[PDB]
């Protein structure tokens, strides 16, 4: 139990089944996902407990969470890819859908839209039930780059009176952003308006997505043949540059960099050079990538993936390093029994040029293994070490209170802060804004 | 151990019946019916041929959970035409559509 | 340990036809595919039913009984 | 000039917008004195403090600056006239939802500040990743207020 | 097997059981063949499981021709020359297939992933798992409730518990 | 009832990065300042580059039965049946949709953003008075 | 030709497997057909098994699900009583069918068991079910279990009527193929691609019996589904055709019933 | 000590304070308790307690407790509930 | 200026992932850490060597010393932190604690 | 004493011994018998070096 | 006293028919008998079900009572 | 800290948890035996009887 | 170069097309799969004991281990997968199974308990 | 330990494995004692007899 959000009060709903279920939205305060994982459950057992749990620890009251002064909660999972296809400007419904996916919305009043064509057929567009959806009363005006009144690029988002006007529905929307939709409308409406907008998204998007379809594939990673020739292009012209930087450096003719020793500016401006290549390459496989590509449906929508995924998985697997360092000379002055005595070439110093997709040699098969077993070290260190210190800092901290003459003391009375937060101010309701005074030169100013 | 029945998918228990029609104060001429131990099969034929018809205004079905075996049907039809006839014209239509494919068949496999 | 009676997938017979391809690989000479299809199996998900069938059954036999 | 303030002026005069249909062609019936003095009024119906002597009084008025300054910023004359216009209505709608979200913002005597600030800095360092000192061993030593860092530094201008 | 078993793949892709259909309410192909086990597509990008993907490929081409596949390491085997023995068995390269819905029998409009796969069932069950107790065993020593499952133990409530309700301000 | 009317000779049309959605651009073939931007479903009303498509803005859809009385508001929007004639009619494409933004171009130009769900269209006139009886929602009407 | 509505032309007909083409029909009705034929029939098949003696290396639940897999006659389901809906107290000849299984290990090899060593006890009163399904040429049927020398197997087995609802192995179906609209035409797929669309995926075996589209051609958004080729194979248990008619017959059953209700229901409330 | 009716704590009602009426009221309504509004068809004692604290019908006096010592006694119906 | 350069130091600690913490916790934090002139080591020689509860402080480390030096010195333990009423077993004066409920008699004559 | 217990030593000074030397063989599945008998442990007594796989 | 106790049984009618089990616990009306096959207890009236003989032979109705006996 | 910090506590249970999109944000799936496992306290008042009686 | 790995490593097919992480976890969790463990069994008496109804061999073989008799003692079955987001059932990590394959005798196994 | 040179089974063959109710598949390696097999897991220990310098802090 790391934070608040690690325990909260819920509502019991007798299943036929043995496990217990709960909404996807809110396994991420917990932290928690469907592979095996356990969860403790508690009963109170007397009134003034049950109405402390139900009007303090709910649900819908941790929406805003006070650390990062942003939403704990959002549209996850395939949630999120279903939304980012439903609202794109390309995506037309048909009646007889339409009439399904609004009575699968438990609060629609019962008034069906005005399809936007009606002469040849017609047609729902997926931003009307959407709008549909979101509740009357919230305004949302996002500009991204290059976004105007009439953004061709589908960028952004406008929401008048609860409709989408133009702009697909990502991440930065529906998920745990700082001005995004559930932000807004937990400070506008209530908590429990803000628990039905999610379920009814994630209802209309799950039905959507059931009756379209989402898949994935191997064909996915795969790149054309030209574009395989330039990523070998430009890894050749990288490991030119590496060995024109040896050659320079055998010679005595290189510079190091003031503070820097002889072989630390090498090393450094070697797995720059790697690290530059690789990012290269990286960015033409996905700028290869077609609008159809699974893994790049999944990387725009932000549900799961990145860039550097893609990178690994379609053009080449970046440097294995140690500690931020190159592959170590374990024997005298080598890597591997199978190379030659004071050898800097980057593959024999664990640099990795083939991807996942077409098979690794077994020299930067093991030197993927090393960086494992790194990483898991690392994480089996970091987690005791930050549990000790999550306890002593819990420790440390535990009678600090705020009084009613609004002054921060101990147990022992001892004044801390005379105002919390030097300006007395709870920390769910805060919100980023620009002063505009600051800012501007002083003609625009006076203007 | 927490198995559902096998048999409570399409067998009607005690106190709770096949049909239960409640109206629907959203919209006007307008009900919801509740079908018990059947999803999936005939809904969407029943939803189908409500569509096919031309004084219905509204026809959709939904399964709350795939746990239970029930589904809810909402119809709202035109002033003056009340939507249990709707329905019965509809289940009046599949049954001669399946008696015509029947016989059809039978013919067909006889030669 | 024994050939399954239904295939997984599907729901075909295949619990009938284990003695009928041993007999076409042991004799016959051909590979398992020909054989398979000679069977009667056209969908994979049949194919795999006792194309990747281990008969464990023999080794416990193998052991004297009461 | 991005920083993060209690109540969002911004959303609050879109929804009066939204909710009044301002014609934006039809002169406003507001005036510069009851402008001036509805934004003098609501500047000094923001408490947080509610005191009577002089030292909690100074504490209360030097303790909202910043939300003053970004107010006087978001409710000038100027700005009212010409872009976000609204009329009497409006504006007297504005000013009163102004004072109930700020009022509503502040902080509930008898909250566990300490344990909030305890979990919300623990959470990230659980949650931090992998020559300058950085991460956990540098939060450690902090913590700790280690005698001697691994990596000591200075920075002169 | 039941909902909640643990079920595991051969590339350390884990996972539980959380609903279970029948064969009518399953997508099926054009040949009505219906998948005994859906995967959510967003967990490949993430953990660059490719090596997942291949050996699907190569379990539905040595199924379709009959002949064992071989999945060894640093090996010839490459996706392109799978690919082009499914295309001669007349399937598809990338191995795709079109499915239909089981509730209304519509065309997907995306294509579906297809072919066998290798699983294993793992020895963690929900039936092995589940504890409920109220008012159960006492101790001698400290009379707070026993420890362990099969002597009707009750769930800790640890120090990081007693603080989270602390900040939830639940003193009751 | 009619609220516009114009030629409007389309010319470079954008196929952009969807498959069923169009962005065209147009000119009116009479006022030498209006200018249209519409985003239009090719693949239920295909167009090409150098045509002509009469628009047509109106209210509401219904014909001399209400002189577009205004009314018809959440409707409920059911079905057309036999009969029950409109101004669709006439019209090959009709398009409903919202209105948005009222940007003034100029000191006599002005600009009406429409919203027909995820299509929008920018509609420049002059004057302040071709375009002078915009105020909300409409229908969009395109003969070809 | 007996009505304007749906309408069947037959490909192939053998005794497991049908090729038909439906025609003005509707994608929903074809749908709760298929839905039906795969999950509705009723069948018999063995649900109580007693075990009196087992010597074998298998456990008993194992011999237990092998035979409750095994198909059975059903030809004559249609005159036997549901043992919930029956008056007797746990079975009887016109609610149930009785078979016993008995083997012994003689001699030295390996003696292995079939589903045509199932006996018959009970009385059929003529009906035409309980009969072990066998399609092999050799005549043996299902393996059951193998037993060597001093090895003994003796049991009893009761065949109940039942759904594929309750349990898959009542169902009688063994795949069902269903395609429609062999080309794109009504644009209800988009097509994962490379290079190439119609390089890249193959056509089907079905594109033969319909026109090629046309290029240069408006996308028809007046046109639905209503052509559609289904393919029915049969585990053995009932004929194919007989399938067919079971699933139109089920169907009409079900919508009947409903109607049934909602009038028993309307003249009660009134 | 009491501060009299110079008191400088706020007019509002805390969530926490609304948590803790709540719980009483539902506890008191729970047993065996009189009710000062009119039940309508409620037999949820929390709901009852919301009821009667949506016209401040509620007899409950809250204690806030200076850190020095010193309390003032704030009445229910005198404290404003936004929240 | 130490203090301020302290909290410096924990905001680019925090900083470097990306991850965002508001300035409050962090405030408090670098207040309570030099609430004294000088830093308090969150440690056991740091803020476990002050005069609060001798409960409070042995439920941290090191506890059959401090109960040891209690006991030898003359402790009074007021008993109002949590710890205190988390051992004896009472409702912690936090949250809803801070608190107490009274019934009035004019309110009762005067709602019935 | 010392095969069953896993403690190398007599009864007495066990916990000055080498505890976990001998272990109850894993008889779930074949492959985890297989790696369970071609096992080796480093007996370490916070040092991430030992951890890491050497060249 | 009660003669349902420890003795097989076989459920008659409802969805169980022609299970084997053996009760356990008989209170009231109610009788626990448990499920050979099924790893779960039912709660059937002890009037519906039958009563057999431990080693085995013919059934008989809830008439133990006159009969003070088993088989 | 193993029995006045943290103890153990009755009327728990523990079990793995599963997704349901079906479900509200604040909704748990609990099962029927833990249900039935677990009990509640009430009083025995007005306006409940009959349903204590039914209970009961 | 493929004798480098270990037991648990070369039951894993292709693993030069995966993640370090995926193989250690593949190669810690291997262990824990159901299968026959020996043929011994019926007559030893093991406190724990689990036994599947139908082991299949892999399609996807390896060379390495046809010297473990891992094609001889399977711990595991080769089921038909599609991903694909069906009825958003299957999220995170939850997977769907058929109830026709399960009651056809998929995955289902033996548990054998000794006093 | 089991096949070894004083065990049994270290010259029989399939049969007689099978006939002393044996899984032919069986390995060995591992101490039958008190009727549980236990398995000696090798210690790793550093060498002997080797010259080694260090730098110390
Ligand atoms: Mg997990
Ligand atoms: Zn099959
Ligand atoms: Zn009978």
């Amino acid at each position: 139990s790391l934070h608040k959000m690690s325990m909260m009060a819920h509502r019991v709903k007798v299943i036929p089944y043995s496990t217990f279920r709960l909404n996807l939205s809110v396994t991420s305060p917990y932290n928690a996902d469907f592979d095996g994982d356990e969860m403790n459950l508690h009963v109170p057992q007397s009134e003034e407990t049950r109405a402390e749990l139900s009007q303090l620890c709910a649900v819908p009251l941790q929406i805003v969470s006070p650390q990062s002064n942003k939403p704990c909660m959002g549209i996850v999972q395939d949630t999120l890819c279903g939304i980012r296809k439903l609202t794109l400007r390309d995506t037309f419904i048909e009646l007889d859908q339409v009439l399904n996916m609004l009575y699968w919305v438990p609060d629609w009043d019962g008034v069906i839209p005005t399809p936007a064509i009606i002469k040849p057929k017609p047609l729902w567009s997926g931003k009307q039930i959407l709008s549909v959806a979101i509740p009357n009363g919230i305004h949302l005006q996002r500009f991204d780059e290059g976004t105007t009144l009439l953004s061709p690029k589908d960028n952004g988002m406008l929401i008048i009176d609860g409709q989408i006007i133009f702009g697909v529905v990502e991440k930065k929307t529906v998920g745990s952003s700082n001005g995004g939709l559930i932000h807004v409308v937990t400070r506008e409406k209530g908590p429990q308006v803000c628990a039905k907008l999610f379920g009814n998204i994630q209802k209309v998007v799950n039905f959507w997505l059931l009756h379209n379809g989402f898949s994935t594939g191997i064909g996915d990673t795969i790149a054309d043949g030209p574009t395989m020739r330039e990523i070998t292009e430009t890894i050749a012209e990288a490991k030119k540059k590496v060995l024109d930087v040896t050659k320079e450096a055998q010679a005595n003719l290189l510079t190091a960099k003031h503070g820097m020793t002889l072989r630390e500016s090498f090393e450094d401006n070697v797995v720059r050079f790697l690290n530059e290549a690789r990012d290269k390459a990286g960015r033409l496989a996905e700028v290869n990538l077609k609008d159809l590509n699974n893994v790049k449906q999944m990387v725009m929508a932000g549900s799961k993936g990145s860039f550097i995924n893609i990178a690994q998985m379609s053009a080449c697997v970046g440097q294995q390093s140690v500690e931020g360092k190159r592959i170590a000379f374990g024997f005298v002055d080598r890597t591997l029994p199978h190379f030659s005595k004071d050898d800097y070439s980057p593959e024999s110093k664990g640099f990795v040029e083939n991807s996942y997709l077409r098979g690794l040699t077994p020299q930067e098969f093991f030197f993927h293994a090393m960086g494992g077993r790194e990483g898991l070290i690392d994480t089996a260190v970091k987690t005791a070490e930050t549990g000790y210190i999550q306890r002593r800092l819990v420790k440390a901290l535990e009678d600090i209170m705020v009084h009613y003459d609004n002054t921060t003391r101990n147990s022992l009375g001892n004044v801390i802060q005379f105002i919390y937060g030097e300006d007395g101010m709870d920390a769910a309701h805060i919100e980023k804004q620009s002063l505009d005074t600051i800012g501007g030169s002083d003609a625009a100013f006076e203007k | 151990m927490n198995a559902p029945d096998r048999f409570e998918l399409f067998l009607l228990g005690e106190g709770e019946s096949k049909l239960k029609i409640d109206p629907d104060t959203k919209a006007p001429n307008a009900v919801v019916i509740t079908f018990e131990k059947e999803d999936h099969t005939l809904g969407n034929l029943i939803r189908a041929e409500l569509l096919n018809d031309r004084k219905v205004l509204f026809a959709a079905y939904k399964v709350e959970h795939p746990f239970f075996a029930r589904f809810k049907l909402r119809i709202q039809t035109t002033e003056g035409y009340d939507p249990k006839d709707a329905l019965k014209n509809a289940c009046n239509s599949i049954i001669n559509k399946l008696g015509a494919l029947k016989t059809n068949f039978e013919t067909e496999w006889n030669l | 340990m024994i050939v399954p009676v239904r295939c997984f997938s599907c729901g075909k017979v295949v619990g009938d036809k284990w003695e009928s391809y041993l007999n076409l690989l042991q004799e016959d000479e051909l590979d398992e595919g020909t054989a398979l299809s000679r069977l009667g199996l056209k969908r994979y998900c049949c194919r795999r039913m006792i194309l990747t069938h281990v008969d464990l059954i023999e080794k416990f036999l193998r052991y004297n009984p009461l | 000039a991005n920083w993060p303030l209690p109540v969002n002026i911004r959303r609050i005069i879109q929804n009066a917008q939204q909710t009044f249909h301002i014609d934006h062609t039809k002169p406003s019936d507001l005036t510069i004195k009851d402008i001036v003095l509805g934004v003098k009024d609501l500047q000094e119906n923001l408490l947080v403090l509610r005191g009577k002597n002089e030292i909690i009084q100074n504490a209360q008025r030097d303790a909202v600056t910043l939300f003053c300054c970004l107010l006087r910023s978001r409710l000038a004359t100027r700005r009212v006239l010409q872009e976000y216009r609204l009329t009497k209505q409006a504006f007297d709608w504005v000013l009163s939802n102004i004072e109930a979200q700020f009022l509503r913002s502040v902080v509930h005597p008898g909250e566990m500040v300490g344990v909030l600030a305890a979990q919300s800095i623990g959470e990230p360092a659980t949650q931090m990743t992998l020559k300058v000192t950085s991460g956990v061993p540098r939060l450690k030593e902090i913590l700790n207020v280690a005698k001697n860092m691994k990596t000591p530094s200075l920075t002169v201008y | 097997p039941q909902i909640g078993d643990k079920f595991a793949s051969r590339h350390g892709q884990k996972g539980t059981i959380g609903i279970t259909y029948r064969r009518e309410d399953m997508p099926f192909t054009a040949e009505g063949i219906v998948p005994d086990l859906i995967i959510n597509p967003h967990a490949i990008p993430s953990r660059m499981t490719v090596a997942h993907l291949i050996e699907c490929l190569l379990s539905k081409v040595a199924a379709l021709s009959g002949n064992e596949g071989d999945a060894s390491p640093f090996t010839d085997i490459t996706v392109e020359g799978i690919s082009k023995l499914l295309r001669e068995h007349g399937y598809q390269s990338r191995g795709f297939e079109v499915m239909y819905n089981g509730h209304t029998g519509k065309k997907l409009m995306a294509q579906i992933f297809f072919g066998p796969t290798y699983y294993q069932r793992l020895r963690h069950m929900v039936d092995d798992k589940i504890h409920a107790r109220a008012r159960g065993p006492m101790q001698v020593l400290t009379r707070q409730p026993v420890e362990g499952r099969s002597r009707d133990g009750g769930l800790r409530f640890g120090e990081m518990e007693r603080d989270c309700m602390i900040a939830h301000g639940a003193a009751s | 009832n009619t609220l516009f009317d114009d030629i409007f000779q389309v010319s470079e049309v954008d196929p952009g990065r969807y498959n069923k959605v169009c962005r065209i651009e147009a000119a009116s073939t009479t006022q030498d300042q209006c200018k249209l931007t519409l985003d239009i479903n090719v693949e239920l009303f295909p167009v090409a580059a150098q045509d002509s498509l009469t628009v047509t803005i109106a209210s509401s859809l219904n014909l001399e039965d209400t002189p577009a009385n205004d009314s018809s508001a959440t409707r409920s929007w059911r079905p057309p049946q036999a009969g029950d004639r409109s101004l669709a009619d006439d019209y090959d494409y009709v398009m409903y949709g919202t209105a948005y933004k009222f940007e003034e171009v100029s000191k006599d130009l002005i600009a009406v953003y429409y919203s027909f769900g995820g299509l929008l269209m920018r509609l420049e006139g002059n004057y302040r008075n071709l375009n002078n009886l915009k105020q909300e929602n409409a229908y969009l009407l395109i003969r070809r | 030709m007996s009505e304007e509505g749906p309408q069947v032309k037959i490909r192939e007909a053998s005794k497991d497997n049908v090729d038909f083409i439906l025609s003005n029909v509707d994608l929903a009705m074809a749908n709760s057909l298929r839905r039906v034929m795969i999950a509705e029939i009723p069948t018999l098949a063995i649900d109580s098994v007693e075990v009196e003696t087992n010597t074998t290396v298998l456990a008993d639940e194992f011999i237990a699900h092998r035979l409750g897999l095994i198909p059975l006659q059903s030809m004559d389901i249609e005159q036997l009583e549901y043992s919930r809906d029956c008056f007797c107290e746990d079975h009887c000849d016109k609610c149930s069918v009785v078979l016993t299984l008995q083997a012994f290990g003689e001699s030295e090899s390996t003696t292995n068991v079939y589903s045509k060593d199932l006996v018959i006890v009970s009385n059929l009163m003529g009906r035409n079910i309980g009969h072990p399904i066998i399609q092999d040429k050799e005549g043996n049927g299902v393996l059951i279990c193998k037993l060597r020398k001093g090895q003994e197997l003796k049991l009893t087995c009761v065949a109940k009527k039942g759904i594929a609802k309750e349990h898959a192995k009542w169902g009688p179906a063994a795949a069902i193929e269903f395609e429609y609209d062999p080309w794109n035409k009504l644009k209800h797929t988009d097509y994962w691609y490379e290079q190439d669309s119609a390089k890249e995926w193959p056509q089907s075996k079905n594109c033969e019996y319909e026109d090629p589209p046309n290029e240069g051609d408006p996308f028809d958004y007046k046109a639905q589904a209503d052509t559609f080729y289904m393919n029915v194979e049969s585990v053995g248990s009932i004929p194919v055709d007989q399938v067919v008619v079971r699933g139109i017959d089920t169907l009409q059953k079900k919508v009947a019933s409903i109607l049934l209700a909602l009038t028993q229901m309307d003249q009660d409330k009134v | 000590a009491i501060p009299k009716d110079q008191r400088a704590t706020t007019p509002y009602m805390t969530k926490y304070e609304r948590a803790r009426i709540l719980g009483t009221r539902a506890l008191q309504i729970s047993m065996n308790a009189p009710v000062f509004v009119d039940l309508e068809g409620e037999t949820d004692p929390l709901r009852i307690a919301m009821k009667e604290l949506a016209e401040k019908k509620i007899p409950l006096v809250i204690r806030r407790y200076l850190p020095d010592g010193s309390f003032e006694d704030w009445s229910v119906e005198e404290l404003i509930v936004d929240l | 200026a130490g203090r301020a350069a302290l909290y410096k130091e924990v905001y680019n600690v925090i900083a470097s992932d990306g991850s965002y913490v508001n300035y409050r916790h962090m405030a408090l934090l670098v207040d309570v850490m030099t609430t004294q002139g000088g830093l308090t080591s969150v440690t056991r020689h740091g803020f476990n060597r002050s005069n609060t509860g001798a409960l409070m402080r042995c439920s941290f480390e090191e506890t059959v010393e401090i109960l040891f030096e209690a006991g030898a010195s003359a402790e009074l333990d007021d008993c109002r932190g949590v710890s205190e009423n988390v051992i004896l077993g009472q409702m912690a004066p936090i949250g809803t604690g801070a608190f107490d409920v009274m019934i009035d008699e004019e309110s009762l004559v005067k709602y019935m | 004493y010392a095969l069953a217990t896993g403690n190398w030593g007599e009864q007495k000074k066990a916990m000055s011994s080498r505890a976990g030397v001998s272990q109850v063989l894993n008889r779930y599945t074949y492959s985890s018998t297989l790696s369970h008998l071609r096992r080796t442990n480093t007996p370490i007594g916070k040092l991430a070096k030992p951890r890491q796989l050497h060249n | 006293r009660e003669v349902a106790l420890g003795k097989t049984v076989r459920i008659r009618s409802a969805g169980y028919k022609g299970q084997l089990g053996i009760v356990k616990d008989v209170n009231g009306d109610k009788a626990t008998v448990e499920l050979h096959s099924k790893n779960k207890h039912i709660t059937i009236d002890k009037h519906k079900l039958t009563y057999y003989n431990r080693e085995g032979g013919e059934g008989i109705t809830y008439d133990e009572l006159v009969n003070r006996r088993g088989r | 800290r193993g029995n006045l910090m943290g103890k153990r506590v009755d009327f728990s249970a523990r079990t793995v948890i599963s997704g349901d999109p079906n479900l509200e944000l604040d909704q748990v799936g609990v099962p029927k035996s833990i249900a039935k496992t677990l009990t509640y306290p009430e009083v025995v008042t007005p306006y409940n009887i009959d349903r204590l009686t039914q209970l009961v | 170069p493929s004798m480098i790995l270990g037991v648990a490593a070369s039951i894993i097919p292709f693993p030069d097309h995966n993640q370090s992480p995926r193989n250690t976890y593949q190669s810690a969790m291997g262990k824990q799969a159901m299968g026959v463990f020996l043929t011994n069994y019926n007559v030893r008496m093991d406190t724990m004991a689990n036994i599947l109804y139908y082991p299949q061999k892999p399609l996807g073989t390896t060379r390495a281990m046809e010297y473990l008799k891992f094609r001889e003692l399977p711990a595991g079955q080769n089921a038909i997968v599609a991903i694909a987001c069906y009825s958003g059932y299957n999220q995170e990590d939850s997977m769907i199974m058929n109830q026709s394959s399960i009651d056809r005798g998929l995955f289902r196994s033996l548990f054998f308990r000794s006093y | 330990m089991l096949r070894s040179k004083n065990c049994y089974l270290s010259e029989a063959t399939e049969s007689d494995l099978y006939k002393l109710k044996e899984c032919p598949f069986d390995m060995g390696g591992y101490f039958i004692i008190n009727g549980s097999e236990k398995v000696l897991i090798a210690q790793e220990r550093s060498a002997g007899n080797i010259v080694q310098v260090f730098k110390k802090a």
